[PDB]
């Protein structure tokens, strides 16, 4: 009966009872981290916030309220669903033109969790405008909490792939984070980087909207902010990029990118040293003077050290790098890994679990053997010199077809 | 005084968010 | 007009014909890893794809075909749905008992990835009685290859927690990874234990039926496998559970679980100190015999340790742990906190920028100084003699008004 | 020869996958 009650004084006549019901409902969704949002969606108390929304005459109740829905729409998509299906979105977006300044923010906030949900909310809200007006809030003028909740509600209309966003809503976004990206707020400049994040790894044509919008040349230079939170995202951000075009990956490279890396291979945190090497790997998958770019930038002997002695997630991206520079690299290119000694470290990841690692190396081998044509039994006895040909022999032995018939001819062919 | 994991993503750009009292 | 070719020799008389067109649908699906699913959609080929699916007179056409389907159904939501609304999945299922081993198995494998699109699609399939036939290949003499694929489709059936599987299908899959959870396959227990991580992140109910299951005591010992990919999934496992009740937490600790967690703190890997700390922050969240455990343990200055001198994710976790332990502890338990040196690294988090830490640390701080009847102040001198007062002052000028509101009651009420 | 980035619970726990030749 207390939520019966408090939904019954939620329609109340009197204004200071109804103001104190909607506060309870609130307070309900926000005194601890386990509201009961599905006991107050029972109770019949949506349609009633719903309407105090448009309760313009009393800003106290529709912020109250909007509070309310918002904690509600928080939750599972089910929750956040019977938000929508209350026809609560087209009144936050009034809300938006609030004279009210904390009643604006809150239907922001509220709609930025209904975006959050998925690809088909984001979808829905956004075919009722919200874009245009949410960017419109970008001013110098704009609260500093305030604007840390705009870009987050960016964040989340740039986050779901499946699909992505309408190419006109990238559009929108895309000045807007130009405008964002040369901010000293590190909480804004990290939602400016992750919404970025987002919209180069949805495809090589967003890809080139983002080079196209100019931001690349103020993108690449955060990969050495003081802030890690600013560089984890900087390294994810133009990391996408460079799984692109040749063309795109050399926009990304005539930023000085490749300079960054060697404070990054060495990096403390080993998740920035393994996305590093991830970026790297995509370079030596370039074209020949792309990988040059790697060899000037004397960053193999680095790659070979994290291959040998590095974690695990960091020696695979590694190895990826070293067998992609094997099928792209010209002859001096990869006679210049041998001469780095890459042959034991590469040959000592045989003997892992990870049927993909083991393929990836085979590959390798079999790449460099065949393109040594003079140097292939130099190569060769190297190979067995650090136990390869031990390891290439009990790979015959393999459950993977592809990776046991890869070690029969491997064998064969040059031993 | 129980939290539940949240991921990395979820870490540093959470999908939805209540506002806390 | 070559793909236009495929499809009509697709459905030829002459069998030869009608493998090699199904064949070479199938290797533009497989050749390499960016297909042309969209353009195979459009050009009308998935009903007559569906339609070898019913051919028992032709094995390969019916393998090939799978093998066809398998792939367009792992592409994005709209290419799955579309095998699903081409009635493909009843076929697939009664594929399961196919006499061909490789029907077989490509079935369990297109249906995998048709349940792995999300709690809708998952639902449908097991509608049709996928679990029952999929857990019968559980068998000593099945092919290890075909098991990985199997616990892969087990793992899928779990993932998804909005909303998670119905309860008779969780109660049908914890005996089955009770079974597998003993397997000596490196990629079987770790395909087991991130499924058993799922249906615990799914609320303390699913919580309580892995209890009742009996496989805890299985669990907690991986925390130590040689593997670090199996103590990672464990360590998230056993770290779900212990975010449910006391009771729940106690059968954890029961199984001599925190004894594993000195090599956990001090572990290479930085991932998994946070998570463990996190762990332990679950625990002194419990009650006074939970928080005498972790003591008894020698835990504590490990976690001070990390608290001073982790990467900032483990040092946000110890502040919980220690803040936590301010909440639930008795006296001469926040008593040893103090012996143990907390107070210097523990102020030394409040200039970070993440306003949730500082607000831990005020909120630990604040209980500390509350339960320490006369020795308020030698603690009092002892914040400020490592500067935490001069830190809580000038957070009294923070953006944050719980931050700021707690700075002045610290200060008013001990200094 | 380029690859996407694959989160940490995508590289452990794949959702979607094709079988390649």
């Amino acid at each position: 009966t207390s939520l019966e009650a408090i939904v019954q004084n939620a329609s109340s006549d009197n204004q200071g009872i109804q103001l104190s019901a909607v506060q309870a409902a609130r307070k309900l969704l926000s005194s601890d981290r386990n509201p009961p949002i599905d006991d107050l969606i029972k109770s019949g108390i949506l349609p009633i916030l719903v309407h105090c929304l448009e309760r313009d005459d009393n800003p106290s109740l529709q912020f109250e309220a909007a509070w309310a829905l918002t904690n509600i729409a928080s939750g599972t998509s089910e929750q956040t669903q019977a938000v929508v299906q209350s026809n609560a979105v087209p009144l936050f977006l009034r809300l938006l033109h609030s004279p009210h300044q904390n009643v604006c923010e809150q239907a922001v906030w509220a709609l930025g969790n209904i975006i959050g949900d998925g690809p088909q909310c984001r979808d829905y809200v956004i075919s009722l405008g919200v874009v245009k007006p949410l960017l419109s809030f970008i001013s110098p003028s704009i609260p500093i909490t305030f604007l840390r909740n705009v870009t987050w509600v960016m964040v989340n209309l740039c986050r779901h792939k499946d699909p992505p966003p309408p190419m006109e809503t990238i559009q929108e976004i895309l000045p807007a984070l130009c405008v964002l990206i040369h901010h000293t707020d590190v909480n804004i400049l990290v939602d400016t980087v992750w919404a970025l994040s987002y919209l180069t790894d949805a495809g090589n044509e967003q890809i080139q909207m983002v080079i196209d919008s100019g931001i690349v040349p103020h993108l690449v230079p955060l990969l050495s902010h003081q802030e890690v939170k600013v560089q984890t995202a900087a390294l994810r951000a133009v990391g996408n990029i460079v799984t692109g075009t040749d063309e795109q990956t050399q926009v990304v490279l005539n930023c000085d990118a490749l300079s960054h890396f060697p404070a990054l291979l060495t990096h403390p945190k080993e998740k920035i040293n393994k996305e590093a090497v991830w970026f790297l790997s995509n370079i030596t998958a370039g074209n020949q003077q792309q990988v040059q770019a790697v060899i000037d930038a004397n960053l193999v002997p680095m790659i070979i050290h994290l291959l040998d002695k590095g974690d695990f997630g960091t020696q695979k991206e590694a190895a990826w790098a070293i067998s992609n520079l094997t099928i792209s690299g010209r002859k001096d290119q990869v006679a210049y890994l041998i001469q780095q000694n890459v042959i034991p470290p590469f040959c000592n990841l045989l003997t892992v679990k990870d049927a993909q690692v083991v393929q990836v190396v085979l590959d390798g081998l079999s790449n460099i053997l065949k393109m040594a044509e003079d140097e292939a039994e130099t190569i060769g006895n190297l190979i067995e010199e650090c136990g390869g040909l031990e390891k290439i022999e009990q790979l015959q032995n393999h459950e993977n077809e592809d990776i046991y018939k890869l070690a029969y001819e491997i064998i064969d062919q040059f031993f | 005084g129980k939290r539940k994991l949240i991921t990395s993503e979820e870490e540093r750009s959470p999908a939805k968010r209540g506002r806390k009292s």
